[PDB]
């Protein structure tokens, strides 16, 4: 992907987390488990919902055919007639499905994105006082028990007490 | 000790396309595609379609005797015609503007029948032997059921002079007709007079038809023709006939009471006994769907149609392997 | 000492929308959709529009004595009538191929009349009698001005051969009329021959008309009908007439002197005595935008019409609270 | 956005920088101020301008309604004529829409590029010299005058003369 | 000791445009505009076009004497039609639903013409002497091959009455004529009966037409005017005519053996002796390419049209200076 | 461009690397030279492949004109059949210069993430072992042979050995 975290950097997502779409799995002393990031899970949960009406919506207002009958010499008129329906049909047709491939692509490179950007957020709080291993995970200089695990979750993880 | 920062995985076999890759497995989706119906005609809205069955429009509204059963039909949702339909016109003939006026009935959901001209009325003719073996009924040579065709009454065709005004508050659907017999000996057997016309006036209308005579193929047995013609009578105007011969006269004349929006579809299927919001020639239509794929041509509240097999828009991310 | 990296904010309040927000606050925009008209119907690019009035295309071309006003019409941008103009047929009728002559109005930016036939010339003929009170000029009734409604002189209408040769370098509009009497009685009365006909001639026209007899409602207190035809005279080529009744002469045709691009707009409106260079039925428009939505119908250097109610480009940034 | 830069680790603009879109912010003991970045907001009003001009020229030809009058009995090519100058009206207007709110998306997403990498060019010359704070924010090791912040907005900043 | 990343370089010089920003140059590119044709008109799929030169399709399918390479014309791929033939109607007139027979000739491959009416067969009228200077052949004066020009015979035009049985397993083109003559007088000296008409019948056709008498300007030297109509007999059915004058009588009707995809193309151009897969009336398509700017109307397996002047798609990245 | 690789902290490409789009330049007391990552460069190539392909394909069923001829007093049909045929070319016209736009756009975009992506896996597995020069390159603190340069291409580079 675009963003290069996921299937990139972090190889894989996790079954283990059922609770949200990105998130934070801690290991220590007293245990490990997953807990997910509301925050970005629901700026997602917007961004997706509201693509999808946004998109519905667009399509909402779109040709619609018509029966018409025409005689045996009135060919010509029953010709242009079929080419202006199925001329539409086509162009609506087209739209449809370019969009879905176009904002398809786009709502996976938005993931990709935000995990990202909470690998990110999570980084620049640590700084150094955590080694960045590479996999998306930092492996702490220091003991870091549940609370120093839930301040790196808060955005609340004090750098200059474990400096 | 170490935290990590990751995203969710799970069962799904969902799969997306993109403009760069194709079948791409994700954790949730959304198709917004409805593929199926119930594959029957059904009423829209509780209110029960006009199935023709086997009568055509012309059929129908000519009064052709083997349409019967849509003689005072109720008020119609839409209208079902077959793509072939055998009763159509029973005498051979033409219909003229007959797509403009099956245009007409787009924009109309019931007709009222009421009789303008009564066929005892026509003292000085004779109205009762205008018959034929193209349109038999009940094992009988019978004819169109809303015109009279009228013969010369003891070897003498009288000139007819006739007019209705149109005093309903409605618009008003006439129809009437010429004959075209097969010979010079024929056209005096049955009206006498060589040279005939039929003269219509009405504010708007100024017509006068003569006959065409030709030898012609024999259709459902007869090489004879019957050319009918149509009006919409405003309210408060009238309709003047005149004729010395070959002259189809309107026993009844629809009344438009309902103008609302109808179709006339074209399907050889039946009726379901089944109810819908949303109809299709091919079936109708139960769904929340943003879009469908059935038919084009759909009557009611109706998803949009395309011609996809698949459109499945990706909510979720890139499902793990 | 620290040194930081940031972007602009401002106190704008320009929203735009995207797919995945609605009413994002951004630090510029550019709206690019004219949403407003100066409500008059004005002149384009400094020439006048023709405005009919309460007189219809056909009122004007017959020269219907209500439009008095229009005889020896200026150049037009543009051409603008009702929806349902009251000087219309002031003798009830029909135009023949009135659609396709509106449409070639539109290719059409000058007339210039001409005489053909001097109304004088008619000397076998009776022709200043030729008129009705369903067309009044000042109390007095009167006729279409450019067409001469002949009779007969004494009680006899003899034959009528007449021929125009096209001398012009242009092509010509050439006008003219068959009269459809209300019974046999009053087409001896007015004309005396029973059978009447008009045969017309051009090197492409082969036309001949006879009088349809019917009883008819009335309409502006006639029951009478007139039925007028057109052509193109091409340069060069002749027009022939024959008739022995029944014959509306052409006393003067149209002279297609500016073929340009114009149109015939549908408004209820009048006159602003304003300028423009881009005109709908609605109004006129004045902007740079690329887009408008006001009127699908527009005249003249204009930008694109769509259906938005809003069209609003991001330029700045997101714009922080 | 998508590159996690406005309304992200920068938490909001500044009414205090007129004079350009991006920029820095120094503070020191001779003082502080705002000073916009040419080169970054020159390319982002390039790119802007062109995309706008770039919208209009591609919708610049397109469909035009034209009045065309039919009779009574010609009711069917009438309504012909009503569904193809409707149907095109509508793919246009659509048209419209859609680019201006995917266009409208990129551009937003735009702006945050350029912030994003305005701040890690920053990032590349100062490496191990300064604190990255987690803010957009650069605290230097050494006393940083009015010379040596002009350095780093010149992309001239010495490394190894402060190492 | 260093590492580096980095990216590919090279010499291209290929530009592509993108929203932000035009003329970006790129190590790799690929056009999918086809901008070239070779300038003929060639073979379809090796099957010859039917070019008729000068002869427009009514000469061609009436038979025309300068159209004599038309006769008995091979299959076809496509017809190939200048905008304005010189060898049309040569004697003039009208050719009745000239532009809807010229359509269904966008369904037709080939026809086969066969003899219905043999010229020998009118014994009791004279059918050798309808001919005109206005259709000459070989400086003698000739006629329209395919339909007879039928005179009286000893000062007597009696009545026609013929039929003919369509027992070919095919769909058949019967054209026929009648003619418009300039005066009475003319009337009698060709067919002697003041008062004339034609009738013709089929199971569909209920047709009678009377010469129309007017005064015409002379186009190619002559004043009188012919008048053809056509029908399409279904197999196992009959066209009966009858007629007391002015009747233009079939000798022969064409067959339509093959129904395909084909196509009127309107060229100046001549005949290139290629052959193609995708033909424009500009010229032949050799590509591989989606889409291209030639021409709009196409026959064959054919990229798709487009307005644009180039479309370049980037494959690579962007290239250094 | 968006990812901030390509003619951004990388100035320049590589005429020397001709086996791939992107890849690895080493520098020791052996020598130096070019070696093309395979594969981020065929993912490179199959994405652009496949969008090309998509991109044709989704045009493949559109409008094509039909010659339909009209006489004299049919010129409102004829008009109507122009406009339809006109606007339909229209219509396809905008659709593919639009989406020859707009999806250049993205590609150009897609080179510069890749390169992007490239970049960091190095960086990630490089760590603090490393010098980031902030030009693409990576300088060692420990003398990196051939065999040591060929474990970064790897994505073998063993850290713990020479930390
Ligand atoms: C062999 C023979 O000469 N039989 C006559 C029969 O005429 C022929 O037989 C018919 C059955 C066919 O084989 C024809 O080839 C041929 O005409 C006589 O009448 C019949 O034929 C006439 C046409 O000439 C009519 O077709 C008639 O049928 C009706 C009908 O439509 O059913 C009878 C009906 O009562 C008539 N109704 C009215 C209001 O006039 C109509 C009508 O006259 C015509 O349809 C108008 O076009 O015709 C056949 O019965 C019969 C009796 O005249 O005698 C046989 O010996
Ligand atoms: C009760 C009665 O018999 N009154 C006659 C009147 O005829 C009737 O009264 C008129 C007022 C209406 O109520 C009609 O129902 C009825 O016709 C006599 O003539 C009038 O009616 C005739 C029609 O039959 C004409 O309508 C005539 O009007 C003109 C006209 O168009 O204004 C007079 C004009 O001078 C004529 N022009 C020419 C060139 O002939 C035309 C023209 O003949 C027709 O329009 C052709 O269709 O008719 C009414 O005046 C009148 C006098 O004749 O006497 C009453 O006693
Ligand atoms: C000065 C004069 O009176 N000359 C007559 C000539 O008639 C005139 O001269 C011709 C040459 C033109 O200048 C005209 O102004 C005028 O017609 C006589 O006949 C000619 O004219 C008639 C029409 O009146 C025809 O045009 C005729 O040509 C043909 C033709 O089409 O070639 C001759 C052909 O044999 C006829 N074929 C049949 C089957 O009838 C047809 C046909 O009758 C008409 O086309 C039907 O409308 O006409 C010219 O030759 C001639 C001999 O009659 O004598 C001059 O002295
Ligand atoms: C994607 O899946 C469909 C049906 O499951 C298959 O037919 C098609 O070949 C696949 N496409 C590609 C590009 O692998
Ligand atoms: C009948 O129609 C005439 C028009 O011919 C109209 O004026 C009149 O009011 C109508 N009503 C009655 C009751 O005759
Ligand atoms: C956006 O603003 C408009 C106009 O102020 C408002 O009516 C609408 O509800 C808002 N839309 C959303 C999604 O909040
Ligand atoms: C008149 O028209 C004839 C055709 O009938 C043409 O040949 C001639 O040149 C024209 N000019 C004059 C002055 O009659
Ligand atoms: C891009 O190149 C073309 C053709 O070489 C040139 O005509 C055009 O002006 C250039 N456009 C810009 C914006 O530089
Ligand atoms: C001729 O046509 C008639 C219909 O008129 C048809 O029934 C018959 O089979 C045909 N064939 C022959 C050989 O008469
Ligand atoms: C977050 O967690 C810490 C304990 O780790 C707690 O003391 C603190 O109050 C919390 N802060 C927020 C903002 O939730
Ligand atoms: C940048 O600023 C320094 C002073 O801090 C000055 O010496 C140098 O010449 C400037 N360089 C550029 C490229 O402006
Ligand atoms: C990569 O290179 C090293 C030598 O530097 C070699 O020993 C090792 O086996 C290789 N590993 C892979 C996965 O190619």
């Amino acid at each position: 992907g675009l963003f290069g975290a996921i299937a990139g950097f972090i190889e894989g997502g996790w079954q283990g987390m059922v609770d949200g779409w990105y998130g934070y799995h801690h290991s220590n002393e007293q245990g490990s488990g997953y807990a997910a990031d509301k925050e970005s899970t629901q700026k997602a949960i917007d961004g997706v919902t509201n693509k999808v009406n946004s998109i519905i919506d667009k399509m909402n207002t779109q040709f619609e055919a018509v029966g018409r009958e025409f005689n045996n010499l009135e060919r010509r008129i029953e010709n242009l007639n079929k080419k202006m329906e199925d001329g539409f049909l086509d162009v609506w047709t087209y739209n449809a499905e370019l969009l879905v491939l176009m904002e398809n692509e786009r709502t996976l490179d938005f993931h990709d994105s935000n995990v990202k950007n909470l690998y990110d957020k999570v980084r620049l709080q640590l700084r150094d006082n955590a080694k960045e291993l590479g996999n998306g995970c930092f492996e702490f200089y220091h003991k870091c028990d549940n609370e120093c695990m839930e301040s790196v979750r808060n955005g609340t993880y004090d750098y200059p007490q474990y400096s | 000790d170490q935290i990590c920062i990751g995203y969710h995985a799970n069962n799904s076999t969902e799969q997306v396309d993109t403009i760069m890759e194709k079948n791409v497995t994700v954790t949730h989706a959304q198709d917004i595609l409805e593929k199926t119906h119930n594959g029957k005609l059904c009423d829209l809205d509780g209110v029960k379609p006009l199935i023709l069955r086997d009568c055509s429009v012309a059929g129908w509204l000519l009064g052709n005797p083997m349409c019967d059963e849509f003689i005072n039909v109720p008020e119609w949702s839409y209208i079902v015609e077959k793509a072939n339909p055998v009763n159509d016109l029973c005498y051979p003939g033409d219909f003229n503007d007959y797509e403009e006026l099956k245009h007409l009935l787009s924009r109309i959901n019931h007709f009222e029948k009421i009789q303008i001209i009564p066929k005892s009325s026509w003292s000085s003719h004779e109205a009762s032997l205008g018959v034929s073996s193209a349109c038999p009924y009940q094992g009988k040579s019978s004819f169109f059921r809303n015109v009279v065709w009228l013969i010369k009454k003891n070897s003498t065709y009288p000139t007819i002079k006739r007019s209705y005004n149109n005093t309903n508050q409605e618009d008003l659907l006439v129809l009437w007709g010429i004959h075209h017999p097969n010979d010079a000996a024929e056209q005096t057997k049955l009206y006498q007079n060589p040279t005939t016309y039929i003269s219509v006036g009405t504010s708007t209308l100024n017509q006068r038809l003569v006959p065409r005579i030709a030898t012609r193929s024999k259709v459902n047995g007869q090489s004879g023709r019957m050319e009918f013609f149509w009006t919409i009578l405003k309210p408060n105007d009238a309709i003047n006939f005149e004729s010395n011969g070959n002259f189809i006269a309107p026993e009844y004349a629809y009344k438009i009471v309902k103008k609302g929006d109808s179709t006339i579809m074209k399907s050889e299927l039946e009726y379901g006994n089944c109810n819908t919001k949303c109809q299709t020639p091919m079936g109708a239509i139960n769904s929340s769907m943003p879009f469908h794929n059935i038919h084009p041509l759909t009557i009611g509240e109706c998803p949009k149609y395309v011609k996809s097999n698949r459109l499945v828009l990706a909510t979720g991310l890139r499902n793990s392997p």
